[PDB]
């Protein structure tokens, strides 16, 4: 009786812990597409400060 | 009036400083913290590839 | 000279706005890096207690 218990439980129990697992695995995935996305847009954002402080020269060169 | 233009002048001279330091530190900031989270991600894959070989055993 | 003081204003007003800015912008970036910081020291820390476990066998 006891070691038909444990085998029921370590299989059950391992099949919900690999199920645990790729739940785990899959929000590291959509943390890591969100990672790219947000690595190119502060690219971006880069971008539009450095065009920033070029206007912000041409003004200081106006006066 | 000329002394009130010359403070003035100094002033934003150092506030643009000021500015153009801080964005860059803004920017250097950022990308140590983003690429320490990748790190974080990548041994994160490891421990995903790790564990599924351990369940292979 | 009072037409090139107002704008003078304007524009040292217009930069400490920008520092001021900046400043929130990095103390935020800081912030946000810090606990993703201790999130990647705490699992450096639970692997080398799993590692432990593991070498326990």
């Amino acid at each position: 009786d006891i070691h038909r218990k444990r085998m029921e439980k370590d299989l059950n129990e391992l099949q919900a812990l690999i199920e645990a697992h790729f739940e785990n695995r899959k929000k590291e995935e959509e943390e890591l597409v969100s990672l790219k996305d947000r690595i190119e847009r502060r690219r971006a954002e880069r971008a539009e400060q450095q065009r920033i402080r070029n206007e912000r020269e041409k003004e200081r060169q106006n006066r | 009036l000329s002394d009130k233009l010359k403070e003035a002048e100094t002033r934003a001279e150092f506030a643009e400083r000021s500015v153009t330091k801080l964005e860059k530190s803004i920017d250097d900031l950022e990308d140590e913290l983003y690429a320490q989270k990748l790190k974080y991600k990548a041994i994160s894959e490891e421990l995903d590839h790790a564990l599924n070989d351990m369940t292979s055993i």
